[PDB]
RNA sequence: AACGAGACUCUGGCAUGCUAACUAGUUACGCGACCCCCGAGCGGUCGGCGUCCCCCAACUUCUUAGAGGGACAAGUGGCGUUCAGCCACCCGAGAUUGAGCAAUAACAGGUCUGUGAUGCCCUUAGAUGUCGGGGCUGCACGCGCGCUACACUGACUGGCUCAGCGUGUGCCUACCCUACGCCGGCAGGCGCGGGUAACCCGUUGAACCCCAUUCGUGAUGGGGAUCGGGGAUUGCAAUUAUUCCCCAUGAACGAGGAAUUCCCAGUAAGUGCGGGUCAUAAGCUUGCGUUGAUUAAGUCCCUGCCCUUUGUACACACCGCCCG
């Protein structure tokens, strides 16, 4: 085993980013947001779910195991 | 829950064809049947396999209870 | 959002604000998941959101909800304890409470000194269980000369 | 027990057990050097 | 369209095989493709007869593997169009493609065996057969996958197609490509 | 239409908000300690499960012929692990299953009938198919 | 009827056994007619041990 | 080595080697010249008139 | 596979050309029904094998002498 | 010439051919009743959904079990002495679906605790032949067969939806399987009814699987060992906890050394169920369904077996014999 930081709410940096890391990652899960910050994973689930509300994101395909999200779908 | 699909998937199949087997010519139903035997999955035919009989010394039919020798 | 605290301490053991607000709970010896489920819903909260976000408002009356069980009507049954022995009712026993009365069941039965303490005290299982092949600490035997 | 009568005094402090549960019917055990068999290397003499 | 079925969405036309050597046991599109990978239950009775079932369908039976997850085929189904969904959005290709270098780069060119002399261990190199290859590059990278997802918070779906994409451009960040040049490495060393 | 026709993961989801709205169903005291299975080792995340469990039971008498208290928990019960020992299939709980179907009686949505088993009422069958049709109106079959 | 039993009484050597099995057979006959020919005639011409009951009414 | 990547194929195969069968013998045509001829252990299951990817054929089988 | 002929077919096929030469032809089913009416072999697949193997040798007969 | 092999028996796989069925179904209406306009139309009717109604209706495809037929290396192409056979292909169910039965001769193999089978010896009133109590479960240790686990291909909570082999009171001496109604969180209690069983339980409304929430890489909500208190059932009796249930307690264990077992097609593996023992009680054994791969089409390297040739100081047979 390890340790690995997470955080279970947003703070400024996290969630300023969270706005701006959308246009420039095509491909959105909650597991790639508990990497590219430290993310708990299920925060960054109802996260993704307010966003697409706003329609900053699209959903693509939607399942009980695995979520899949894109940027906007442009091109 | 699966071999029901396919029960269901072959009797349609063969329903079609023998509706026309009847009541249509034999040109119409021969197509017809040259382009499912085509990708043949046990549409028009069936599968002679089912389970096999257990005998003791084993929880399978194959496989075996251990052995050791010491 | 809501930045305002996160680890505490309660009665006798710390919680974090960390975990989800029943499983924070279970930490604190007497109380098991299925004991925070209901007393979480008589209290009438969330157990949708964490610890660190109850107030001190809230939280004051959860303990008051949890220690009179009865009052509040979750039934007898429910409880860790019916009649406890020799005390004449039904009891709720928290953290550093479970240890002592714990202790006292055990120095009750080398009191009498029945087939329990002694298997107590010689440090063997309570309960119908083989021992001949069951334990192990122990092992190095030897016999040659 | 088996042969022997152990004598008890009852308390107050005993009701609801049974009697069974002051008397005991083995010798709560010793050891023991393990013997000869006991284990993968005993064997041979010849 | 109307006379060969494509995935379900994925067309099976525009699909190449790009060596002339594993061709002829390769095959998608002839009149392989189907709706689903699924079979009644015939892919060996014959030595020949593994060879006539599709890749994708290979490629699903590989990847359920160590106790838990035999005997869980829908399941496994689940894994792989969702494989194919994020390798789209994420590089954008017909998906099918991605696989075919991804088998194709990850099978070995050389391989050693055994041979017996003086009861110490000498070691051959030899050849391998295109069914060796496909047979091996299918088990690879599979392996790669049910590794990475053993503790991480990623999903066997996102791993499995980050290793076909780490296969299909050769990059040396898969458990594929690694282990393919090992044992060229060693094919080498003794010849 | 025919309740055959529709999803039946939709039809409970909008047909137990139904009941909630028009006051329907008495319920039990026992409904936030209560376990609900033998083969269960917590309660329901749901705080209104009593709402959708009586859905599901309304459905299934529309299809097969009507049985009691018994076949109800039979058609529910599920798998329990008994630990390190190998898991068996049991039957849950009874008890609610009898407060469920007696509440529907009193709205008359059922009713005891002949050949051993309530059965649901023409009242009954009229909602179903009537709200059946609503799932097709919402989303679009 | 199956009886699926050790074929080693005393059990040592390897472990075997062996499905003894004993198949019954029924069938019947509907007749209408008056019950006095019947009780007559059914009684008699039988060669094998074969059994046979007789019905008042079923129907 | 410092030989291109070779393709050659089956003309023939001869019999399983090995001291378990796990080889075989085979002959192949160079594919490139038809009365150039090589005899290779090969390991996988072959039949007959698929192509195989030699590294060289420098390389040459008289033995299990 | 295997199965190969044993001496009680090879015995009675003989025989059964020797006798019924005439009634022969050179199909299976033929060759079969005149085996069932000309002897009773008790068994069924055992018909199937005997008439199978009288088919094969007429076959020859019909080119240079048999030496059996 | 004979025994074994094969032949044989059972089982699986092929019948819109044959035989016949309210203790098996289907179809057809006659329908009348319920339901929603849901589609044309108006709600009727036509169509769709099941149930009651069904017959003096029609039929036997499905289900059931009987008599029969069918597969033979049969046909074709290679190969073989062109013999015996072998390989590929057409048709199609391919010449192997799985079991039962099984020789000569032998073993100081197991069983005197299956036997009112049995020799001899012993014991036989202070009995080795009956009631009460205790033990076969006692642990610093060694080994074998297994079960449950170490998580996200998951757990948890809801929702959907599929099966088969069987078995059951009227028996042993007191006992069955359970529907339905009522009461209880649960274990369970209580009132009524059916079943000699293709008739009643049971159109066996099972699990894995499937669909939607919650948890987040944390010895964590993974794991459920240990242990406290309380409630039920069986029995004449439950203590060294018979079994079952409720709350609490929350350990080892985060993929395993030297070694080693088993398996080739509905097979391995995952997953549930019936029977057996049973007053109460399967982590066992014996059968059955359900989901269903990867790898091989070979070889004598290891282990072992069959046949020939050869050598031998061996025959209690190399686990032999024999020297200082």
């Amino acid at each position: 085993r390890d340790k690995l930081n997470n955080l279970v709410l947003f703070d400024k940096a996290t969630y300023d980013k969270l706005c701006k890391e959308v246009p420039n990652y095509k491909l959105i899960t909650p597991a790639v947001v508990s990497e590219r910050l430290k993310i708990r994973g299920s925060l960054a689930r109802a996260a993704l779910q307010e966003l697409l509300s706003k329609g900053l994101i699209k959903l693509v395909s939607k399942h009980r195991a695995q979520v899949i999200y894109t940027r906007n779908t442009k091109g | 829950h699966v071999a029901q699909i396919y029960a269901i998937r072959q009797s349609i199949s063969k329903a079609l064809v023998a509706y026309y087997q009847k009541y249509v010519d034999e040109a119409s139903k021969k197509e017809i049947k040259d382009i499912l035997i085509q990708y043949d999955r046990t549409l028009l035919v069936a599968d002679p396999r089912r389970c096999e009989s257990k005998k003791f010394g084993g929880p399978g039919a194959r496989a075996r209870y251990q052995k050791s020798y010491r | 959002p809501e930045k305002f605290q996160h680890i505490l301490r309660v009665l006798n053991t710390n919680i974090d604000g960390r975990r989800k607000i029943a499983f924070a709970i279970t930490a604190i010896k007497g109380v098991g998941r299925r004991y925070a489920h209901v007393v979480l819903r008589k209290a009438d909260i969330d157990l949708t959101k964490r610890a660190g976000e109850l107030t001190e408002d809230e939280v004051e009356r959860v303990i008051t909800i949890m220690q009179n069980p009865r009052q509040y009507k979750i039934p007898d049954w429910f409880l860790n304890r019916q009649k406890d022995v020799k005390d004449g009712k039904y009891s709720q026993v928290l953290a550093n409470g479970l240890d002592n009365k714990l202790r006292e069941d055990l120095e009750r039965l080398k009191k009498i000194r029945a087939h329990r303490g002694l298997r107590h005290f010689w440090g063997l299982r309570v309960r119908g269980q083989h021992t001949k092949t069951t334990g192990r600490r122990g092992r190095t035997v030897g016999v040659s000369k | 027990n088996g042969k022997t009568f152990n004598q008890v005094e009852i308390k107050p402090e005993m009701i609801g057990h049974y009697l069974g549960e002051f008397s005991i019917t083995y010798k709560p055990v010793k050891h023991g050097r393990p013997g000869i068999g006991a284990t993968h290397s005993s064997r041979f003499i010849p | 369209t109307p006379d060969i079925k494509l995935f379900g969405k994925w067309s099976t036309d525009d699909v190449q095989i790009n060596d002339i050597s594993l061709q002829d046991y390769i095959a998608v599109k002839e009149k392989y493709a189907k709706y689903l990978p699924h079979s009644a239950g015939r892919y060996a009775a014959k030595r020949f007869r593994k060879a006539q079932c599709p890749i994708v369908e290979r490629l699903t039976n590989s990847m359920m593997m160590h106790g838990r997850n035999n005997g869980k085929k829908l399941m496994t189904v689940r894994i792989v169009k969702h494989a194919f969904e994020i390798i789209h959005l994420l590089t954008g290709e017909n998906p099918l493609q991605v696989l075919v270098n991804a088998i194709i780069n990850s099978g070995p060119r050389e391989d050693s065996t055994r041979i017996g002399r003086a009861g110490t261990v000498r070691r051959q190199a030899v050849d391998v057969s295109p069914l060796r290859r496909v047979n091996q590059a299918i088990w690879l990278l599979c392996t790669g996958a049910r590794e990475a997802a053993f503790r991480n918070i990623k999903t066997i779906a996102e791993c499995l197609a980050d290793e076909l994409i780490n296969a299909a451009k050769g990059s040396s960040n898969s458990y594929a490509i690694k282990k393919k040049d090992e044992l060229e490495r060693v094919a080498k060393s003794n010849r | 239409v025919t309740v055959k026709d529709v999803n039946q993961q939709e039809f409970v989801r909008a047909l137990a908000a139904f009941l909630k709205k028009s006051g329907k169903l008495k319920v039990p005291e026992w409904v936030d300690t209560v376990k609900l299975a033998k083969h269960k080792e917590l309660a329901p995340y749901d705080e209104n499960w009593f709402y959708t469990r009586a859905a599901s039971t309304a459905r299934h008498l529309y299809l097969r012929g009507g049985a009691g208290v018994g076949s109800m928990t039979k058609i529910y019960g599920g798998r329990q692990r008994n630990g390190v020992m190998p898991s068996h299939f049991s039957r849950g709980s009874k008890s609610v299953a009898r407060r469920v179907l007696q509440a529907l009686e009193g709205l008359k949505m059922v009713e005891k009938d002949q050949d051993w088993g309530r059965k649901l009422t023409p009242q009954g069958q009229r909602d179903l198919d009537r709200i059946a049709g609503q799932v097709a109106a919402a989303k679009k079959k | 009827l199956r009886i699926t039993t050790r074929k080693t009484p005393c059990g040592e050597g390897s472990k075997t056994w062996d499905r003894f099995q004993m198949r019954i057979h029924k069938r019947l006959i509907d007749l209408h007619s008056p019950s006095e020919i019947v009780k007559q005639i059914t009684s008699i011409s039988i060669e094998p041990g074969v059994e046979v009951e007789v019905t008042i009414a079923d129907a | 080595r410092v030989q291109p990547i070779k393709l050659a194929r089956v003309t023939k195969v001869l019999g399983r080697t090995g001291s378990q069968g796990q080889c075989t013998q085979v002959r192949v045509e160079f594919m490139d010249d038809t009365s150039r001829s090589i005899i290779r252990n090969v390991k996988g299951p072959v039949r007959e008139g698929d192509v195989l990817t030699l590294l060289e054929s420098e390389r040459e089988a008289r033995r299990l | 596979m295997g199965r190969v002929r044993t001496k009680t077919v090879k015995k009675a096929a003989r025989v059964i050309i020797e006798k019924y030469y005439t009634r022969l032809g050179n199909d299976f089913h033929t060759n079969k029904r005149v085996c069932e009416e000309i002897a009773i072999i008790p068994s069924k697949k055992l018909r199937n094998k005997i008439a199978g193997y009288v088919t094969h040798l007429m076959k020859r007969i019909q080119r240079g002498p048999v030496r059996g």
